[PDB]
């Protein structure tokens, strides 16, 4: 907008919000801030008009406070609450994911359009700060292949995965929900089915044939995949040790199809587990 | 009174809008509002605030509370101010029409008063007594830029009109005014002041 | 610290899983990300302290009625849904989703949702119901079969908007709360 001050027309900040504020809390809480209290729609791109109309324009979204380096802390068995400290403070870089439809839109598959254009965000001065916000300093883009796509999705994942065995690992008196919540969700893909998506897109010799080249990146999934599958092993282990007579009808879904996909990547992918 | 009434209400609209800005004030001000059926332990007594950029409310769930307003965030701080269709007065109020546990008695007919947005949502409020109901019936309308509905408003016309016009006719003291205009003078059309200007 | 067991079932065509993933996103509308996998979940405070939560994306093949009541054990709240613009989902939901949900755990505050509450006025969406001879069937007789149940509360939000949707997601929690 214009009638924004000096300082603030066509500027983009960045705010260090409360513990749990939604994106449409902060925003009423902004909109207090402010008369002309609207919201274009056009959310990742800016408006050239309103580059230099009046009428202030405003525009709120979460963005991925992008993992910091804790130096010298880059392999050591270092446990979670050191970086869960670090995942979100002492921080300057911000990425914001951006959908896209590149492809046809087959209509039993989303991932043959799927290219995320994610904007990095870089500050002057890392969170927190004397001020609960800052503007932006560089503001940058980003380019993701449906096979990054799913490397990322993937490698999250993992991670996530990881995250929770360990987690139950090291704390007895812990709630068994939430291993319910990603077996189960890991274990049937069950409104559709990530796995099955990943053959029909890229295992399939017609992804070789769009992508000959670009094949270096389906041996990678099946690594990624690969890896998981014991990373899987060991979360059907840890729900064994806390199943419940109510979860053995689900712990037994669970183990049967584990071994079914256990098999289905050792023969039927033809990957090579570890 | 002929001219003098013409004059008198053709000079209108500075005292209606200094009411309607002291309505706005008095919205501001607020106090704690009356809710529904508050009886099993339920704050009867709750503060509805306006912004004073006067574009938000703040209200909600507020506790029984004799100082009136605390200012702080309420239980929601939004009342979407550009969009509200009406608020209902009387027996237009859903809530009045109700046969079941939320019956509200006959007795208060005139404290009915529901704030309508989001086309569903409707916030059915009560008012210690009439004056104030109307004052915030009033200031609503002010924030719709309509008529008043308080009886008091038009007490305050017709009471500050009156002494604003009373102050004006010192001048015209020993003197009468031609219901007829005076005849206008023929001004010369020459602007040619012979004396200097200012 | 506390975790909330949540279920969400529903037929297939009004793609609830897009609502569920949208909120624990926080994302812009129209602007979500469909991942790979079901039951998603969030830490979310509603009062007092943060609670955690997941939401079992269960789907909503008739078959699969042998493994989703298998979840239904011991869930603080479950969420049945449909589409405000489908009849058939109401036929289902009447007929099917709500009878054998309520046999299943006939002892949990449940909340009815309504769904694409900006195309229930949609007037496109209106007159290709009216010459397919389907009903843009609104509020009032929603809130007729809320009664019918007398669920906790019943709702109706919108994707594309999210409207109501962070509403949604509390008195879902404050159900239990």
């Amino acid at each position: 907008g214009q009638g924004f001050p000096s300082f603030l027309r066509n500027k983009i900040f960045i705010y260090r919000g409360k513990e749990y504020e939604r994106r449409e809390d902060f925003s009423l809480r902004l909109l207090t801030q402010f008369p002309n209290a609207e919201k274009m729609t056009s959310t990742t791109p800016p408006g050239e008009d309103i580059k230099s109309s009046p009428k202030q324009y405003m525009q709120c979204f979460t963005v991925k406070p992008v993992m910091s380096l804790p130096p010298s802390y880059k392999d050591k068995p270092v446990p979670e609450q050191i970086l869960n400290y670090y995942r979100a403070n002492e921080v300057q870089q911000f990425r914001y994911s951006r959908p896209f439809r590149k492809g046809e839109k087959d209509p039993d598959n989303e991932f043959a359009t799927m290219w995320i254009e994610r904007t990095t965000y870089t500050t002057a001065y890392t969170f927190p700060g004397i001020l609960k916000w800052f503007e932006v300093k560089q503001i940058s883009t980003e380019e993701i292949s449906p096979l990054e796509n799913a490397i990322e999705t993937m490698e999250l994942t993992n991670e996530r995965i990881s995250n929770c065995v360990q987690q139950h690992a090291w704390d007895r008196s812990l709630s068994v929900h939430p291993l319910s919540m990603l077996l189960s969700g890991i274990v049937d893909p069950a409104v559709m089915g990530g796995f099955s998506n990943y053959e029909k897109a890229f295992f399939t010799e017609k992804y070789l044939q769009e992508h000959p080249e670009d094949q270096e990146k389906v041996e990678l999934l099946k690594r990624l995949i690969a890896l998981q599958m014991p990373l899987l092993t060991e979360g059907i282990r840890i729900h064994g040790e806390k199943l419940t007579e109510q979860l053995k009808p689900l712990h037994e879904r669970l183990s049967s199809c584990f071994r079914e996909l256990k098999e289905k990547v050792e023969k039927h992918y033809g990957v090579i587990t570890l | 009174s002929r001219p003098i009434l013409e004059l008198k209400e053709k000079i209108q609209p500075e005292i209606l809008e200094l009411i309607k800005q002291q309505r706005l004030n008095r919205l501001v001000e607020g106090t704690c509002f009356r809710k529904l059926n508050a009886r099993r332990r339920q704050d009867k007594f709750w503060y509805c605030r306006l912004s004073p950029n006067h574009k938000v409310l703040h209200y909600g769930d507020l506790e029984e509370s004799p100082q009136g307003e605390v200012p702080h965030d309420s239980l929601q701080d939004k009342l979407p101010v550009a969009d509200i269709k009406a608020v209902v007065t009387g027996k237009d109020c859903p809530h009045m029409k109700e046969k079941g546990a939320l019956k509200q008695n006959k007795e208060v007919l005139e404290l009915a008063f529901s704030i309508l947005y989001d086309s569903n949502c409707q916030l059915n409020f009560i008012a210690p007594d009439k004056h104030e109901y109307c004052i915030w019936t009033d200031g609503l309308n002010a924030l719709l830029g309509k008529d008043m509905m308080s009886d008091l408003t038009r007490n305050d016309l017709d009471t500050l009109l009156s002494m604003e016009i009373k102050l004006r006719l010192l001048d015209l003291e020993n003197i009468q005014i031609p219901d007829a205009p005076p005849p206008i003078p023929k001004e010369p059309s020459n602007y040619d002041f012979v004396y200097d200007c200012n | 610290m506390q975790a909330i067991k949540c279920v969400v079932v529903g037929d297939g065509a009004v793609a609830k899983t897009c609502l569920l993933i949208s909120y624990t996103t926080n994302a812009f509308p129209g602007e979500y990300i469909p991942t790979v996998f079901d039951n998603y979940s969030a830490n979310v405070m509603v009062d007092g302290k943060p609670v955690n939560l997941g939401l079992w994306d269960t789907a909503g093949q008739e078959d699969y009625d042998r493994l989703r009541p298998l979840s239904y054990p011991q869930t603080d709240v479950f969420l049945i849904c449909f589409s405000l613009v489908s009849p058939a989902s109401f036929e289902n939901v009447r007929a099917k989703w709500y009878p054998e949900v309520r046999h299943h755990c006939p002892n949990t505050p449940i909340i009815l949702v309504g769904t694409k509450l900006d195309l229930r006025d949609d007037k496109d969406t209106i007159e290709k119901l009216k010459e397919k001879k389907l009903t843009p069937i609104t509020y009032p007789q929603g809130l007729a079969m809320a009664k019918e149940i007398g669920a906790v509360k019943y709702l109706e939000c919108s994707a594309l908007t999210q409207r109501g949707l962070k509403t949604v997601f509390d008195e879902a929690i404050r159900a239990v709360l």
